[PDB]
């Protein structure tokens, strides 16, 4: 998916060409690097003007802190946000799918595969260090569960019990569960 | 003079360029978003010199940094943060520098969070501002280095305390007593301490209360030895 | 040379405590309990410590022995050789005058996610509570300063530790 | 050394050194090593020729002084032997400038 | 790691073996379990009445090797009394629970951990069906035997062992795994008024 | 104008390279403002010392380091001796530089080289590696100097962009 | 005006084949899909994703069809959950093949079981392709 | 080693570690159990070692009953040299061509300012203790010994005779 | 088989000489001396070098032995085996007709602060002087010539060495000495 596609007058790269139209393709699992690039892109796109930012996600997973940073940047910008799911949204990608446009602007392709699970993490040290890290990670689970529950409309206690293991969904299950809002078809 | 020519640079030179870095530098936005290191410090100094030379117009500084590195990976030095901080303090009298914390700002970046022009210094409500335990995960010295090493680490730790009191208007004794364990503030606690001037609440709030999870059942009957069920929330 | 001491009822708890070494020491202590329920068992300690699981197993074996258990410290007893150094009978804990004794709080391993990390943090809080309790029991010290000193790794000379309570004698008075 | 006479520059703390040529490890019979020795002796005589033309000395002398063992030259020792001729033009130290101010 | 220190250890192990004390150390795997089964079968052969004692100190191991050891324990004539020293995690726990009813002891500061089997599955989709069904069968068998031993219901064990369940030995007496704690009376320190 | 600006924040580097950068700064006929930020090890300290006297600034939290080079030798006995002579002559070179940049006795400078010697801003001025402590007002003056020197090129660029636009 | 997809892919993850199939169906003007040499599973899905009537294969080309692959790791219940999704993937792939070949879905599942090779003419007959170059 | 061991010979060979120290200590304790009077001799050939293991060996040597005569063969370097200097007075021998080195302790550290400062002052403790013991063993003052241990001090056996580390040479 | 030869007062020093190898040989020579003081020892040297420290340890052991210690080089004796072979009793050093004898300086290095570099250069220079001084005495050749020769990388046949003063007899009567 490299070839620069022609723009208004010149040859510009495919992903830069997309962002010229506010479209932000996220295609890699969210590591520090991709998250920083997408946070920067979101901030600059909101800088140009305020129309709307569509995020097309193919995320197969990712790390928790960078994903929450990207979420907070999406919420901070003036322009609204819509998230479409081309391919699949797993874990923190399935959390980003519930990060933009609560009012009926989450779409998914018909065979997109959706998955949510409680955020992972790992850290060791002293005893007290493990206390501090464990308390922080429990705070993180609770925050992401509050966000998931207020995004989908499911009870907080239900979400806690559901996401402890992996949770997989077809787009029909995702509409019925409240994860997304519409499924893209030929139109 | 130079306002119309920032305009002209936009017209001819700074509109076409593809790199997101170039577009951001056109928008006077400096995104510190990576363990701050030697290369990062030199880049930020170059950017900030050129941004001064463009105009006395303001600068936006977004900070999503995990300190000089994560505690599970090799650290750098504390001198990159001091270099960037001194450059920012020198710049500020001739150019406003809004400093905004998206995500996280651990230790060194916290200084870079507090080094924005007073009254224009903000962190998102969902951020964390960590004055973390001091410091240096580099452990590759010998005993032949001991005679120097103390006179470095204090030399570094105390330097930071000083700079932090020149950003929070506090007593360095408090900052020294607070270093001893990583103490990470909420945005409101940060404004109380002086690290930031405002807190950026979102336009809309999502997360609600979860206190409806509390049980509230009666105290256990004195004649009911509870079993060993160890549950999870 | 070690076996020729194992007939004189001496056990070397030298080197880092790990699963295999601790298992060996537990087996030797079972054997020495088997041989004579009365004769003294001396344990020489020289270690930067190791697992708190294995160390607690050695502690249990030491307090299973119906025989007396003497402990002697050679050089380094650190964070689990100190714990097992103080575990000898009251009045029979010794160190070399130039031995270093350092007290510390346990450390844990890593498997999984935030619920699993909860599980392990509960483990290690329990272990820290238990080490502090037992250590403040045989040192005859309040739990306050044991919690205070264990959380800061500070090496101690044998006279200093003897004033603390870990050891009963220094071999030479020095 | 092979620059123009009168126009070879150095920084006043440049380190110059001349060593015999060195081959890299190859395997074979006595004939292969003899061939390498012949090649290395062509190279040594080549360098000795250039150094003789530059430093203005006897050819075998230049072979003995420079190429026979790895020898070091400061800038002054190198100037003494014709290796260099001058410092870079305009080189003026900082405290020297200060005291001429 | 020292072959000579390993030789000391095997000397101690053999001297123990002469006392019908068998050792379950380290992760349960094929070779250690074959050795342990050979030891149990021989100690069955020598005498059909004297009790065997099985010291248990393991952070885990495969389910099929552990079940080989478990069936060998339950097949032989002598009553095998399991005793946990150090830690019995997830197959040391199962072996410790499986010991002769009324003779499952543990030392006071030991640690007993139970959780559902860990494993893996790789290959095509149908091979993953097969391997997932087998792991689930191992879980069902372990939970059924734990419910049978501990005196609880299969539901309680299924829900406890779902994640890593850690227990102190007094706790395991109350729960059902262990049957006594081996400790000697300690002089009662007298406090003030 | 054309007075070079070096910005120095470097925790290491071979000593010979610091000597090279020092001499390079030396042969430039106009001035040379060297500003050290945060740190300057041996190589970067030699770079800092090489600025024009009156324009070697060091920031308050900057720590320079005088020490002798760290090396390693491999070869025959004559190779060991000749290479140790390399290293000793390099030590004398650095002592010469630090005297002709600080006015300190070369004996004392050689002792300071013997055991790695860190210096903070005030002491770095005291020995003679830098002239002024770069406090905030000094830093303001430096960015003003950059403003004035860059503004000639800026005006050239102004006129060119006026033509093009 | 019609996306003309040349296919020559010895392999790939099947989920990516599904994703490319969805992307193909997303655009409304038809898609031509010409396979050269080989079209394995992740590309066999792409080949079956072209416009019925405009999918071509070359005399030398061979088509691979197989069930998805996967590695799993974790507790017993994690393994159960992960097995359930791989089965969902295999069912979806069989459904896509059924839509393109108009053949019993259970029969297509039976044929997926092991690695399945089709010559160019068997690719035509099965239904993944329509004509020969 | 056993062939030497029955000859009351304890070999401190190679750079010391905790395993080597454990082996030395076990040998010395067993040999004291066998015979509390008849002497132990101990060949020293080591370039260094951890300070704690050397301290363990030195204390085990000190408090046992037989005199541990130390004979240097080859080399003794700054931690094996301290052990060599600690043999029974009048019984610290050297081979005529062996070399003797003394130099300061070594070791790294990592952690917070507090923890690595603690490691720093324990290294200072090692340095003080070693200098005090060396002053006891040679007869020179704290100042000369501290200057000597400060920088790599290579010495010949004879110099060590008049500098106190050794008692004699085996030219006999 | 080495047990029978050790009973016959024959000690083998073969392969690279190292610290532990030295300690073993030192002990064998001390045992052979303390057992029997009047019967000669034979040490066979086939060694491509060694450590200067370990080599001087073995040399001290050889010079302590009351029982005259002959040496018999076979194959190689390279720069540290050759010194030990030259340290047998005068008149009782032997070599095979086609052994190769090398005399040469040691290597070395140093690192970090060049204080240790100068100390290592001083120690390598000591090794040079020490070895050469005793080599000159037993070769019965001027110390200047020995210092010059110990520099030059070169093998020599036992005929050349027997002329040079190192060895004293060639086992084979110089009938199989090939160049």
């Amino acid at each position: 998916c490299r070839p620069p596609g022609q723009r208004q007058s010149e040859w510009v790269d495919l992903w830069e060409a997309y962002t010229y139209q506010k479209v932000v393709f996220i295609k890699e699992a969210i590591t520090e690097d991709v998250a920083n690039n997408m946070i920067a892109l979101t901030l600059y796109l909101d800088s140009l003007d305020q129309k709307r930012i569509y995020y097309w996600l193919n995320v197969p997973g990712g790390d928790v802190v960078p994903t929450l940073a990207l979420y907070d940047t999406m919420q901070y910008v003036r322009s609204k946000t819509a998230t479409v799911c081309y391919g699949l949204c797993l874990g923190m990608g399935g959390f980003l799918l519930t990060a933009g446009g609560e009012k009926g602007y989450r779409f998914a392709m018909p065979h997109s595969i959706l998955m949510m699970h409680h955020p992972s993490g790992a850290s060791r040290g002293q005893a007290s260090e493990m206390h501090i890290e464990s308390r922080e990670l429990v705070r993180m689970r609770d925050y992401l569960s509050l966000l998931t529950s207020n995004a989908t409309g499911q009870p907080y206690d239900r979400v806690i019990r559901e996401l402890s293991r992996n949770k997989w969904m077809d787009p029909k299950q995702a509409i019925e569960y409240g994860m997304i809002d519409k499924v893209l078809t030929t139109p | 003079r130079k306002l119309s020519h920032l305009r002209k640079k936009l017209w001819k030179e700074a509109g076409p360029p593809p790199d997101l870095a170039t577009r951001l530098f056109s928008e006077r936005i400096m995104y510190l978003g990576m363990p701050i290191d030697s290369s990062v410090a030199e880049l930020l100094t170059a950017q900030l010199f050129v941004l001064v030379q463009e105009a006395p117009d303001p600068i936006f500084f977004y900070i999503n940094s995990t300190g000089i590195a994560k505690s599970t990976t090799k650290f750098g030095n504390e001198h990159e943060a001091i270099a960037v901080y001194s450059m920012m303090k020198g710049v500020q009298k001739y150019c406003p520098i809004y400093t905004l914390c998206v995500g996280n700002a651990f230790g060194e970046a916290a200084l870079l969070l507090s080094a924005g022009s007073p009254g224009k210094r903000a962190a998102l409500r969902s951020s964390t501002i960590m004055l973390r335990q001091p410091l240096q995960r580099l452990g590759g010295m010998q005993a032949s280095d001991i005679d120097i090493y103390r006179k470095i680490t204090r030399e570094k730790t105390a330097t930071m305390a000083k700079y932090l009191a020149a950003c929070t208007k506090k007593t360095e004794e408090q900052i020294m007593t607070d270093f001893t364990r990583p103490r990470y503030f909420n945005p409101y606690e940060a404004v109380s301490y002086g690290l930031i001037d405002t807190v950026l609440e979102p336009k809309e709030e999502r997360a609600v209360f979860k206190d409806w999870e509390k049980m509230g059942s009666e105290i256990a009957d004195l004649g009911l030895w509870d079993d060993e069920e160890q549950p999870l929330p | 040379p070690f076996g020729l001491l194992l007939r004189q009822r001496i056990v070397f708890l030298g080197g880092e405590v790990e699963d295999f070494g601790a298992d060996a020491i537990i087996s030797q202590l079972l054997l020495l309990d088997s041989q004579d329920p009365t004769k003294d068992i001396k344990i020489f300690i020289n270690s930067p410590g190791g697992s708190v699981t294995a160390g607690m197993g050695i502690y249990d074996a030491m307090m299973l022995c119906r025989a007396d258990v003497n402990t002697y410290c050679f050089g380094l007893a650190a964070s689990m050789g100190a714990f097992l150094l103080g575990a000898g009978k009251r009045g029979k804990r010794n160190s070399m005058p130039n031995s270093r004794i350092m007290i510390h709080q346990p450390l844990g391993g890593a498997s999984g996610q935030a619920v699993d990390i909860e599980i392990q943090a509960k483990e290690i809080m329990y272990h820290k509570a238990n080490l502090n309790r037992i250590m403040a029991d045989y040192c005859q010290q309040p739990l306050s300063k044991i919690e205070e000193d264990t959380d800061r790794d500070r090496y101690m000379s044998p006279l200093e530790a003897k004033e603390y309570g870990l050891i009963d004698h220094i071999i030479g008075g020095e | 050394s092979a620059g123009q006479k009168g126009h070879r520059y150095s920084f006043p703390h440049a380190k110059i050194s001349t060593a015999p040529p060195v081959m890299n490890r190859v395997f074979g019979q006595a004939v292969d090593a003899q061939l390498q020795a012949n090649e290395l002796d062509y190279a040594t005589k080549y360098y000795a020729a250039i150094l003789a033309r530059s430093t203005g000395k006897d050819l075998e002398t230049c072979q003995k002084q420079y190429l026979s063992r790895k020898r070091y030259f400061s800038v002054k020792e190198a100037y003494e032997e014709g290796l260099v001729d001058k410092l870079v033009p305009g080189f003026m130290l900082n405290r020297f400038r200060k005291m001429q101010k | 790691p020292n072959p000579l220190v390993i030789e000391r250890f095997q000397g101690v192990v053999s001297q123990l073996f002469q006392q019908r004390i068998v050792r379950l150390g380290g992760a349960v795997d094929d070779d250690m379990a074959n050795l342990l089964v050979a030891q149990l079968l021989y100690l069955d052969s020598v005498d059909n009445k004297r009790d065997i004692t099985m010291y248990v100190n393991s952070p885990g191991g495969s389910v099929t090797a552990g079940m080989a050891v478990f069936d060998t324990m339950r097949h032989i004539r002598p009553d095998v009394s399991t005793c946990c020293i150090g830690l019995a995690a997830s197959m040391g726990a199962f072996i410790l629970a499986s010991g002769q009813a009324g003779k499952r002891y543990s030392l006071p500061n030991s640690r007993i951990m139970i959780h559902q089997p860990l494993g893996g599955a790789q290959g095509q989709a149908t091979d993953i069906e097969i391997q997932a069904n087998e792991i689930l069968h191992h879980k069902l068998t372990l939970n059924g035997y734990l419910a049978q031993f501990t005196g609880q219901s299969m539901e309680t064990i299924t829900k406890d062992t779902d994640r890593d369940f850690f227990m102190s030995p007094q706790e395991a007496i109350e729960y059902g795994l262990v049957d006594a704690i081996i400790s000697k009376p300690q002089m009662l320190q007298s406090r003030e008024v | 104008s054309k007075k070079v600006f070096m910005i120095i924040n470097s925790f290491g580097g071979s000593v010979g390279n610091g000597i090279t950068v020092h001499d390079a700064l030396q042969f430039i006929k106009a001035g040379s403002l060297t500003l050290a930020l945060g740190v300057a090890a041996s190589a970067a300290s030699l770079a800092l010392a090489g600025g024009t006297i009156g324009e070697r600034y060091v920031t308050e939290g900057c720590h320079t380091m005088i020490h002798q080079p760290e090396g390693g030798l491999n070869g025959q006995a004559s190779d060991i001796w000749i290479d140790s002579q390399e290293i000793m002559k390099i030590r004398l070179d650095v002592a010469e530089i630090y005297s002709l940049s600080t006015y300190r006795p070369r004996h004392k400078i050689l002792r300071d080289l013997d055991r790695d010697f860190y210096l903070t801003a005030m002491e770095t001025i005291y020995y003679g590696l830098a002239d002024e402590i770069a406090t905030n007002e000094v830093m303001h003056s430096i960015v003003e100097m950059t403003n004035q020197v860059w503004s000639y090129h800026d005006s050239k660029q102004e006129r060119l962009l006026e033509s093009r636009a």
